[PDB]
C-alpha cells in the first residue's frame, strides 16, 4: 500500500525540499565536518604580551588573557545565588579547556615520556591559572543538581586530573582545606543519588515504543527514535566516579583520608559509603535483569545493549573503590568492611555464577561474557 | 528660570534633575507608549536634538538626555527587531537567488580571500517594520471603549536627521579623542563617547542605517581593515571601560550580519541545489520507467529509492561527502562538485580553510580582543563576558552557523504576508513577557492569539511555528500570570483561557508539536495545581492535549508525573473547595469538581486508541489504591457508603436547594453539588473500567493483568454498576398548558453517568452468563431504551435529554448488547 | 511549651538550636559520656526541656527547672544497664560521644522515660502537616535514636542574640503600655520604668551587626559576608524579631511629638524618644535590605509604612526603609495603589526636592526587568501634567 | 466654546471648507501660561482635514473661522477641549487650552 504509492522527492514543493536539504546538509556535511581550534585559542590566550614593556617590578604580574577567563568564571561560581543558571559561554568554555589536554607497533619508551611531559605541561596551562579552583567552585554552586553545566564541569576535572597529577591534587585538597565549604560534598552526595541504574519498567516502555509501528513515513515524523529511557545518565555517572577515583589515585593518603572525613568542615559526608551506596543500588538493578533474562533462552540486542551499559558503570565503581582503598587507607579499609558492600558482593557473586553459565551455553553473547 | 547650563555649579539642582530624567525613563520604560508620547510634551525634539549636540553640558545630563531620547523614541523599536533578530525566514525570491557568500571576484578560487564589508549588502531575512506615531496633542481623543483602541506606538523622531547627526557627532568625537584636548564633552572621555556610541548602536540594530553610513562606521571603527577598494580608528584609540563595552556591542553587531549573511548565502544555494536534484531525480526516474525491466531485482533496488520518504531520499542523494559509487549514491559527478565546491566555499569563508594586520572582521576581532586582555586587568565583568564571546564566535564560526541553522527557514514568497503578520503578532505577544498582566495587555495577548490562529503560515508550517518557538512564549505568559499571585485567586481566565485553547489547538495541529508540548508536562503539571476558575480551558486540559491518543508518548509518560496528578487528587478528596466557600456552597469536605477534572486527565493518560496502555494503567491503579482518599468519600473503606448510596444521596442532594446551591448563575448555572459529586464518581468509574486489562492479555493469562483484574472488582461490586444502571431519569414531559418540563441537565443525574458505568461493566466484569444479560436488560437497559423511543415525538426528538440517551445508548449499551 | 520532630526548613532556623548543660559547673566543657545527667536548654527561649506530671514532656522556665523534672542522659542502647556506677572526673575525660556518627537514646533520669514521638496524629493527610509531637515513654521505639549535629558559631551567637533582644524589647513594650493610656499631669511617670540605655545601646549594637558588607571589598569575600548577612536576615525573621520591632515602633508612634511623649512617660524619658524610633527604623531597614523574603512581609501591611511617611522625626529613616521594600519585592509593586503613590508625591511637595523620593518613583515603575503599568500610568498623570 | 483673536491679519477672503486639508503652525499652552506642545518644536506643519473630527471641537471651529495666511489666538474652554477626561500626562481635568495658530495654506 504505502509502499506501492510512490513519494518521489521532485514532486516536493521548492520551500520544503530546500528546508530537508537545510537539515540533511546540516547534519552529514557540517556537523561531520572537524576543525580542531581547542588548542590553539588556548596558547593563542595563554601568551602574554610586552612583559619586557611594564617590567612590573613587583613579582606578582596582572594575569593574562585566559588566566582572566578563568578568573571570570570562578567569579561566576562564587556569587552567591540561588541555583546555577546554564551559561553556554561557561560551557564551551569548558569544553575547549578540556579538550587543550588531549592524553593521546608498539611506542617507544621516548615518545610515551614526550607524551607524559606534553599533557603535565596541557594541564599545567591551565591549573597554573586557577582552573582546579574554578572546577572545585563551579560543583559546589551546581548545588547536587544535573546538567550540562556540571558535567561540563566534570569532564574539565577529569581532563586536568588524568594521569593521577599530583600538583592538581594538591592543589584541590589545598583549596577544600582552605575554604572549608559543606557545599562541595553536599552538591557530590546529592548527585551520587541523582545518579540513574537500569529499570527494568523504562526497558519494557521502550520495547513496546519501539515494536509500535506507527503509520506516516518515516521522514516526515519521528518513527520512535527517540533517547536511551534506561539508564540515560549512565556518561555523567562514569564521569563522576571516574573524578572521584581522579581525586586519590596514585595514592594520595591525604585525599583518601578527607573524602571519608573532612575534619575541618562543621559537617562531613563519608563518600566512600555514598559509593557503596550507589554501587548496592546498581547490584540489586543488574540482578533484577538478570532476573528478567534468566527465563528466556537468548538475551536480545537492547538487553545486551542495557547489561554492558551497566557493566561498565559497575567497573568504573569498583575501580573507584579500589583507588578510594589502595595504598593502603586503613581508614577506608575499616569504613568499607563495616559498610555494606558485602551484600553488593554477594549479589555480585550470585549474579556472576548464574550469567556466566548462561552465556557460556551460547556462543553468539561472547563479547558479553568477556565484559562480564 | 536660569540657564541648563548652570547645573554645572549647582550640584543639588544638577542631581534632582538626572534623577528626573531617570524618572522619566523609567515611566517610559519597557513599551509604555502612551507614556511616551505624554513626556514627548514635556520634553520635545528640539530639546532633545539640541542637548544631544550640546558641548557644554554636565556628563550626568548629557547621558540622561541621550538615554531620554532613546527610551522616548527608539527602545521599543530596538527591542523588537532584536527579538525577531535571531531568526533567518529566507524568502525564496529573486534577492535571495542572487545572494552570494564572496562578493564577485578572483581574488581565490574558493570566493575571492577578501570578505564583503560586512552589514553591507543584499539581505532577504524577513523582518517586520518599524511603526510610529505623530506626536500630536490636539487630536481628537479615540471615542472608543477604555482598553478597546489599538496599543500605541512609539513617539516618531526624523529618524534620516537622526542617523545624520548621530554619524556627524561620532566623527567629532573621534577627532577630538584624536586631538586629546583637557575640556572633553561632558568632562570626560567616557561622558563623550558612550552615549555616541549607545546612540549609534540603537540605530544600528533598529537597521535605520543605509550601506554608506554603515561604511562610514566601518571606516571609523578600523580605516585599514574596512578601506574599500582620524587616521586612528576607534579600536586603537586607549579608550575607558565603559567605551570598549560600547565597542564590543558594535562588533556584536557586524559578526551578527555576518552570520545572517552565511545563513543566507546557504539558503540561496539550497534553493539551487535541491532544484538541480530534483530535475535530475525526475530524469532517472523517467528513464527506470522505459527501461523494460532489464531485471526484476535491479529495478526493484533502483525503485527502494522512491519508495522512500523523501527526507531519506535526500540524505542518500548527499551521502557523498567521502565518496561514494554510482550505486550507493546516483547523483551524477557534475552535481556533486557543485555541493563540493560550496563546501568548499563556506569553510574558507568561515575561516575554517587554511598577517600582522587583520584584513578580515573576524582577525580584526581576535587581535582586539585578545591585545586589550594583554594590555589591562580587565575590571568589568560585563566586558570580560563580551570580549570573550565574541573571541569564541571568532574562533568557532562554523559551530556558530550549526547552532543557527536551527533557527532558519525557507518560505515560498505566497507566503511572505502572511508569515509578516504572524511576526507581527509574535512580536507583541514577545513584548508581553516583561510587563506585568493588566487589562490592556490581556486584550493585546487575546488579540494576537486571535489573529495568529487564524493565520493559514500556523497551519502549514508547524515546524517554522516550533523553531519561533511561540508555544514556549504563549506557555511562560500564561504560567507568569497564572503564578503571580495565585493564592487569592486566578486572575485574567480569560486570558488563560485564551493561552490553554492556543496550546491545545497547537498540540492538535501535528504530532511534533505535541512532543515539544509534552517535554513540558512536569512543568504543566506543576502549574495545574489551581484550576476551575477559568471554567475553560486550563494547563491540565494542555497537558491532556499533549498526550492525547499518541501510544509513543503515553509511553514515553513518567511515574512522577503520575504521582503528581495522583496527589491533586488526593488533596481534591480530602479538601473542600476555597472558591465554593467563598461563593457560599455547602461545606461537603472535599472537591469533586477537581476530582473530576484530575481524573480526566488520567483517563486519557491510561486510555490511548481504543486501548489500555496496560504500563500506564497498572502504575496508576498502584498509586490510587496507595492513597484511598482519591476514591472519594463514598469508596472510603472505613465508612464509605458504596457507590449506589452515594448517586443515590448526590440525587437527593440535587433536589434538595440549599445542599446543592449557596442559595444566598453568571456561567453553565452556576456549580451544582449533586451533579457534580455524579460526575465525580461517574469520572473514578470510567478511569477505573479504562484501567481494566486488554481481553486478550485476560486469555493469555498474564499474572499481572488478573490482579488488576481482581482488585478492580474488589473496589467496584457489581450489584453497586447494576443499581446505578437501573436508577430512573427525569424524562422530558409536556405539563402547564403545553409547557414543557425539562430536566436541568447540568444538575441533575444524566446517561453520561450510566455510560461511564457501562463502560467498566463490560471491561472489568463483562457479560457471560445469559441469566446476568437478561436480568441487566429487563431491570437498567430495557426502561431507558423505552423511554429513548418514546422520546421520538416532534416534541421531545430534540430535547436535551433526548439527545443525551441517544448517545449513551448508541455509544454503552447497544454495542454491549451486540457483542452479546 | 511543646517538642516536636519537624524536617521542614526549620532545620536551619534558630528555634531548633539546644545546648547541652551538665549538672556540674566545674569542667561542664568536657567531653559528653553516656549515662552522665544533664539538662537540655533551648537557646533563643531560655527554657528547659523537662517531664511534668500534668502536661509529660514539655519545655519550663528556669525557675520550674529542678534537677528531678529536667535532668536526662544519652545512652548507647536501651537496655538494663543504668545499674553501672558513673563517676565525675576532674579533666576533658575520655571521649565517648560523636558527631554525626554516634547514635543516643535520651532517657529522663528520674523517671527512666525515653524520649520518643507520640502516636501518628489522627487524619494527619488532612492537617498536610509532618509535624510529630515527641513524648516521654516506657518503651518507645526502635528508631529513637537522635544524632547530635554541630552547629556554627555565628548561628549558636545569633541565638543567645536573639533571646536576650527578645527579653530586652518585650520588657520596653511592657513599660510602654503600662503608661499608654494614663497621663501622668504634673507628676511621676506613673508606670514603670524604661529601659532606655539597654534599648538605645542594643539597637545601635544590632544596626552594628547587620551592615552590610562595604563595596571596596573583594568579590569573594564580599560574597561570603554577604551569604551570612542574609543568613542572619533571616535567623531574626523567623524567631521574629521583625515583628518585635514593628510593635515598639507602633508604640512609640503612638505619640506624635517628644513633648506628647514626655506628657506620658516624662521629661528624662521623652529626652530619647527620636533617638528611639529613628534607630528603631534604622534597624528595620537593615534587617530587610536586600532580603526579599523579609521585604516581602510589608505586601500585606503596606499601608502601615506608607501612611508614616510624612512623620517629621525619622523622614529619612522611614523613606529608606520603604525603598529597600521596593527595591526588593515585587509583591509591593503590584499591591501599590494610587493613594500611596498621591502619598509618595506629596512626601515630594512637602519635604522639597529630594531625589530619593524621585529613586523610590523609579523603583515603583520597574523591578527585575518587569514594568508596572498601573504604576507607571499613576506616576505619569499625579505627577507631570502639574508641571 | 471658542474665541478668536487676530494676532497678524490673513488675506481675509479665503476660508477653509469643509472637506479641505488644512495647514496650520501652532503652539499650545494652558490656561496659566504652561507650554505643552507645539508644532514648531518638530519642524513640520501639521496638517487636518476639516469636518473629519481629527482634532477638538474648538480647533474645528476656530481655524474655519480663520482666514489663509492668518495668525491668531484660539481661547478653548474645557468642554471644547478634551474636557473632564483630559488627556492624562499633559492636560489637567477641566483645562482651558490657549493656541496660537497659523494658517499657512489649504490644500
Amino acid at each position: 500500500v504505502a509502499c506501492f504509492r510512490m513519494t518521489p522527492l521532485y514532486n516536493l514543493p521548492t520551500h520544503r525540499a530546500c528546508n530537508m536539504f537545510l537539515e540533511s546538509y546540516k547534519a552529514s556535511w557540517i556537523l561531520t565536518e572537524d576543525h580542531s581550534f581547542e588548542d590553539r585559542m588556548i596558547d593563542d590566550l595563554s601568551k602574554a604580551g610586552e612583559q619586557e614593556e611594564e617590567e612590573e617590578e613587583v613579582e606578582e604580574k596582572k594575569p593574562d588573557p585566559l588566566h582572566q577567563l578563568v578568573l571570570h568564571f570562578s567569579r561566576t561560581a562564587l556569587t552567591e545565588k540561588s541555583k546555577l543558571d546554564e551559561d553556554y559561554l561557561y560551557m564551551a568554555y569548558a569544553d575547549i579547556m578540556a579538550k587543550s589536554c588531549h592524553l593521546e607497533v608498539e611506542v617507544s619508551f621516548e615518545e610515551k615520556e614526550m607524551e607524559k611531559q606534553r599533557l603535565l605541561y596541557q594541564q599545567s596551562r591551565l591549573h597554573n591559572r586557577g582552573a582546579a579552583e574554578m572546577v572545585l567552585q563551579m560543583i559546589s554552586a551546581c548545588k547536587g543538581e544535573t546538567g550540562a553545566m556540571v558535567s561540563s564541569t566534570l569532564k574539565l576535572g577529569i581532563s586536568i586530573l588524568n594521569g593521577g597529577n599530583a600538583e592538581v591534587q594538591q592543589k584541590m585538597l589545598d583549596y577544600l582545606k582552605d575554604k572549608k565549604e559543606v557545599g562541595f560534598f553536599q552538591s557530590i552526595q546529592a548527585l551520587m543519588q541523582t545518579c540513574s541504574v537500569l529499570d527494568l519498567n523504562a526497558f519494557e516502555r521502550q520495547n513496546k515504543a519501539e515494536g509500535l509501528g506507527m503509520v506516516n513515513e518515516d521522514g516526515t515524523v519521528i518513527n520512535r527514535q527517540n533517547g536511551e529511557k534506561v539508564m540515560a545518565d549512565d556518561e555523567f555517572t562514569q564521569d563522576l566516579f571516574r573524578f572521584l577515583q581522579l581525586l586519590c589515585e596514585g595514592h594520595n593518603n591525604d585525599f583518601q583520608n578527607y573524602l571519608r572525613t573532612q575534619t575541618g568542615n562543621t559537617t562531613t559526608i563519608n563518600i566512600i559509603i555514598c559509593t557503596v551506596d550507589y554501587l548496592l543500588r546498581l547490584q540489586e538493578s543488574i540482578s533484577d535483569f538478570y532476573w528478567y533474562y534468566s527465563g528466556k533462552d537468548v538475551i536480545e540486542e537492547q538487553g545486551k545493549r542495557n547489561f554492558s551499559k551497566a557493566m561498565s558503570v559497575a567497573k568504573q565503581v569498583f575501580n573507584s573503590l579500589t583507588e578510594y582503598i589502595q595504598g593502603p587507607c586503613t581508614g577506608n579499609q575499616q569504613s568499607l568492611a563495616h559498610s555494606r558492600l558485602w551484600d553488593a558482593v554477594v549479589g555480585f557473586l550470585h549474579v556472576f555464577a548464574h550469567m556466566m553459565m548462561k552465556l557460556a551455553q551460547d556462543s553468539s553473547q561472547i563479547e558479553l561474557l568477556k565484559e562480564l | 528660570c536660569m540657564d541648563i547650563l548652570e547645573l554645572s555649579e549647582r550640584l543639588d539642582l544638577q542631581r534632582f534633575h538626572s534623577h528626573t530624567l531617570s524618572l522619566y525613563r523609567s515611566v517610559c520604560a519597557l513599551g509604555n507608549n502612551r507614556v511616551a508620547h505624554a513626556l514627548c510634551s514635556h520634553v520635545d525634539q528640539a530639546q532633545l536634538l539640541h542637548a544631544l549636540e550640546d558641548a557644554r553640558l554636565p556628563g550626568p545630563l548629557r547621558a540622561g538626555y541621550y538615554d531620554l531620547l532613546i527610551s522616548i523614541h527608539l527602545e521599543s523599536a530596538c527591542r523588537s527587531r532584536r527579538s525577531m533578530l535571531s531568526e533567518y525566514i529566507v524568502p525564496l525570491t529573486p534577492e535571495t537567488r542572487a545572494i552570494t557568500l564572496f562578493p564577485p571576484g578572483r581574488s581565490a578560487e574558493d570566493g575571492p580571500r577578501r570578505h564583503g564589508l560586512p552589514g553591507v549588502g543584499v539581505t532577504t531575512s524577513l523582518r517586520p517594520p518599524h511603526h510610529f506615531s505623530p506626536p500630536c496633542f490636539v487630536v481628537a481623543l479615540p471615542a472608543a471603549g477604555a482598553t478597546e483602541a489599538p496599543a500605541r506606538l512609539s513617539p516618531a523622531i526624523p529618524l534620516e536627521a537622526l542617523r545624520d547627526k548621530a554619524l556627524r557627532m561620532l566623527g567629532e568625537a573621534v577627532r577630538d579623542g584624536g586631538q586629546h584636548a583637557r575640556d572633553p564633552v561632558g568632562g570626560s572621555v567616557e561622558f563623550q563617547f558612550v552615549p555616541v556610541l549607545k546612540l549609534v548602536s540603537t540605530l544600528l540594530v533598529m537597521g535605520v542605517f543605509s550601506d554608506e553610513d554603515v561604511k562610514q562606521i566601518l571606516k571609523m571603527i578600523e580605516p585599514e581593515v574596512f578601506r574599500e577598494e582620524l587616521e586612528e580608528g576607534l579600536l586603537q584609540m586607549k579608550l575607558p571601560e565603559s567605551v570598549k563595552l560600547q565597542m564590543c556591542h558594535l562588533l556584536e553587531y557586524f559578526c551578527d550580519q555576518e552570520l545572517q549573511h552565511r545563513v543566507e548565502s546557504l539558503a540561496a544555494f539550497a534553493e539551487c541545489y535541491v532544484d538541480k536534484m530534483q530535475g535530475n531525480q525526475r530524469g532517472r526516474y523517467g528513464l527506470l520507467m522505459k527501461a523494460f525491466t532489464m531485471s526484476a531485482a535491479e529495478t526493484a533496488r533502483r525503485t527502494r529509492e522512491f519508495r522512500s520518504p523523501p527526507q531519506e531520499q535526500i540524505n542518500m542523494l548527499l551521502h557523498f561527502k567521502n565518496g561514494a559509487d554510482e550505486e550507493e549514491c546516483p547523483l551524477p559527478e557534475e552535481i556533486r562538485q557543485e555541493l563540493v565546491n560550496f563546501h568548499q566555499d563556506l569553510l574558507a569563508h568561515c575561516g575554517i580553510q587554511l598577517e600582522h594586520k587583520p584584513q578580515s572582521l573576524q582577525e580584526l576581532v581576535s587581535h582586539t580582543v585578545v591585545r586589550w586582555a594583554q594590555e589591562d586587568f580587565v575590571q568589568s565583568p560585563e566586558l570580560v563576558r563580551a570580549m570573550f564571546s565574541l573571541l569564541h564566535r571568532q574562533y568557532d564560526g562554523l559551530g556558530e552557523l550549526l547552532r543557527a541553522l536551527p533557527r532558519a527557514y525557507t518560505i515560498s514568497v505566497s507566503s511572505v504576508e502572511d508569515t509578516m503578520s504572524l511576526l507581527e503578532c509574535l512580536g507583541q505577544i514577545r513584548s508581553l513577557l516583561i510587563v506585568q498582566m493588566g487589562p490592556q495587555e490581556e486584550n493585546l495577548m487575546i488579540q494576537s492569539i486571535g489573529n495568529i490562529m487564524n493565520n493559514k503560515v500556523f497551519y502549514q508550517h508547524p515546524n517554522l511555528m516550533r523553531a519561533l518557538g511561540m508555544h514556549e512564549t504563549v506557555m511562560e505568559v500564561m504560567v507568569n500570570v497564572l503564578g503571580g499571585g495565585e493564592s487569592k485567586e486566578i486572575r485574567f481566565p480569560k486570558m488563560v483561557t485564551s493561552c490553554c485553547r492556543f496550546l491545545c489547538y497547537f498540540c492538535r495541529i501535528s504530532r511534533q508539536n505535541q512532543r515539544s508540548m509534552f517535554d513540558h508536562l512536569s512543568y504543566l503539571l506543576e502549574n495545574s495545581g489551581i484550576g476551575l476558575g477559568m471554567q475553560g480551558s486550563t494547563p491540565l486540559d494542555v497537558a491532556a492535549a499533549s498526550v492525547i491518543d499518541n501510544n509513543e508518548l503515553a509511553l514515553a509518560l513518567q511515574e512522577q508525573d503520575l504521582e503528581k496528578v495522583v496527589s491533586y487528587l488526593a488533596g481534591c478528596g480530602l479538601q473542600s473547595c476555597p472558591m465554593l466557600l467563598a461563593k457560599g456552597y455547602p461545606d461537603i469536605g472535599w472537591n469533586p469538581c477537581g476530582g473530576e477534572r484530575y481524573l480526566d486527565f488520567l483517563r486519557f493518560a491510561v486510555f490511548v486508541n481504543g486501548e489500555s496502555v496496560e504500563e500506564n494503567a497498572n502504575v496508576v491503579v498502584r498509586l490510587l489504591i496507595r492513597k484511598p482518599e482519591c476514591f472519594g468519600p463514598a469508596l472510603r473503606g472505613e465508612g464509605g457508603s458504596g457507590l449506589l448510596a452515594a448517586i443515590e444521596e448526590a440525587i437527593r442532594i440535587s433536589e434538595d436547594p440549599a445542599r446543592d446551591g449557596p442559595g444566598v448563575p453568571p456561567e453553565e448555572n452556576r456549580v451544582h453539588l449533586g451533579h457534580a459529586i455524579m460526575s465525580f464518581y461517574a469520572a473514578l468509574i470510567d478511569l477505573l473500567g479504562r484501567c481494566a486489562p486488554e481481553t486478550h492479555l485476560i486469555q493469555a493469562g498474564k499474572g499481572e493483568a488478573l490482579r488488576i483484574r481482581a482488585i478492580l472488582r474488589s473496589l467496584v461490586p457489581l450489584d453497586d454498576l447494576v443499581g446505578i444502571i437501573s436508577l430512573p431519569l427525569q424524562i422530558p414531559t409536556l405539563g402547564k398548558d403545553g409547557a414543557l418540563v425539562q430536566p436541568k441537565m447540568s444538575a441533575s443525574f444524566v446517561p453520561d453517568h450510566k455510560a461511564s458505568m457501562v463502560l467498566f461493566l463490560d471491561r472489568v466484569y463483562g457479560i457471560e452468563n445469559q441469566d446476568f444479560l437478561l436480568h441487566v436488560l429487563d431491570v437498567g437497559f430495557l426502561p431507558d431504551m423505552r423511554a429513548a423511543a418514546s422520546l421520538d415525538t416532534a416534541t421531545f426528538s430534540t430535547t436535551e435529554m433526548a439527545l443525551a440517551l441517544n448517545r449513551y445508548l448508541c455509544l454503552a449499551v447497544l454495542p454491549l448488547i451486540t457483542k452479546c | 511549651r511543646l517538642v516536636y520532630y519537624e524536617g521542614g526548613p526549620v532545620c536551619t532556623h534558630a528555634r531548633s538550636l539546644w545546648r547541652l548543660e551538665p549538672l556540674r559547673i566545674s569542667w561542664s566543657g568536657s567531653h559528653l559520656r553516656w549515662g552522665q545527667p544533664l539538662r537540655i536548654r533551648h537557646v533563643t527561649t531560655g527554657r528547659y526541656l523537662g517531664l511534668t506530671e500534668d502536661q509529660g514532656l514539655v519545655v519550663v522556665d528556669a525557675s520550674k527547672a529542678h534537677t528531678k523534672a529536667t535532668s536526662f542522659c544519652f545512652r548507647i542502647s536501651k537496655e538494663k544497664l543504668d545499674v553501672a556506677p558513673k563517676r565525675d572526673v576532674e579533666g576533658m575525660g575520655p571521649p565517648e560521644i560523636k558527631y554525626g556518627e554516634s547514635l543516643c537514646f535520651v532517657q529522663h533520669v528520674a523517671s527512666g522515660l525515653w524520649l520518643t514521638y507520640a502516636a501518628p496524629d489522627p487524619k494527619a493527610l488532612r492537617l498536610g502537616v509532618l509535624k510529630k509531637k515527641a513524648m516521654l515513654h516506657q518503651e518507645g521505639h526502635m528508631d529513637d535514636a537522635l544524632s547530635l549535629t554541630r552547629c556554627q558559631q555565628e548561628e549558636s551567637q545569633a541565638a543567645r542574640m536573639i533571646y536576650s533582644t527578645a527579653g530586652l524589647y518585650n520588657q520596653f513594650i511592657k513599660g510602654l503600655d503600662s503608661f499608654s493610656g494614663k497621663p501622668r499631669g504634673s507628676g511621676p511617670p506613673a508606670g514603670s520604668a524604661l529601659p532606655i540605655e539597654g534599648v538605645i545601646l542594643s539597637l545601635q549594637d544590632l544596626i552594628g551587626y547587620f551592615e552590610p558588607p562595604s563595596e571596596e571589598l573583594q568579590h569573594e569575600e564580599k560574597q561570603t559576608k554577604l551569604r551570612s548577612l542574609r543568613n542572619r536576615q533571616s535567623l531574626f525573621q523567623e524567631e521574629g524579631m521583625l515583628s518585635l520591632v514593628l510593635n515598639c515602633i507602633d508604640r512609640l508612634n503612638v505619640y506624635t511629638t517628644a513633648a506628647h511623649f514626655a506628657e506620658f512617660a516624662g521629661e528624662e524619658a521623652a529626652e530619647s524618644w527620636k533617638e528611639i524610633v529613628n534607630l528603631l527604623y534604622e534597624l528595620l531597614a537593615s534587617l530587610i535590605r536586600g532580603n526579599r523574603t523579609n521585604c516581602a512581609l510589608f505586601s500585606t501591611n503596606l499601608d502601615w509604612l506608607v501612611s508614616k511617611l510624612d512623620r517629621l522625626e525619622a523622614s529619612s529613616g522611614i523613606l529608606e526603609v520603604l525603598y529597600c521594600v521596593l527595591i526588593e519585592s515585587p509583591e509591593v509593586l503590584n499591591i501599590i495603589q494610587e493613594n500611596h503613590i498621591k502619598s509618595i508625591i506629596s512626601l515630594l511637595d512637602k519635604h522639597g526636592r529630594n531625589h530619593k523620593v524621585l529613586d523610590v518613583l523609579c523603583s515603583l515603575c520597574v523591578c527585575n526587568g518587569v514594568a508596572v503599568r498601573s504604576n507607571q500610568d499613576l506616576i505619569t498623570e499625579n505627577l507631570l501634567p502639574g508641571r | 466654546g471658542v474665541q478668536v483673536e487676530t494676532i497678524s491679519p490673513g488675506d481675509g477672503r479665503t476660508f477653509p471648507k469643509r472637506g479641505q486639508t488644512c495647514v496650520v503652525h501652532y503652539t499650545g499652552m494652558l490656561e496659566d501660561g504652561k507650554k505643552f506642545d507645539s508644532s514648531r518644536d518638530r519642524n513640520k506643519p501639521f496638517k487636518f482635514t476639516l469636518g473629519k473630527q481629527e482634532v477638538i471641537r474648538g480647533w474645528e471651529e476656530g481655524v474655519a473661522q480663520m482666514s489663509v495666511g492668518q495668525r491668531a489666538k484660539l481661547i478653548i474652554s474645557s468642554d471644547y477641549a478634551y474636557g473632564a477626561t483630559g488627556h492624562p500626562g499633559i492636560i489637567p481635568p477641566h483645562a482651558t487650552l490657549v493656541f496660537d495658530v497659523e494658517l499657512l495654506k489649504l490644500e
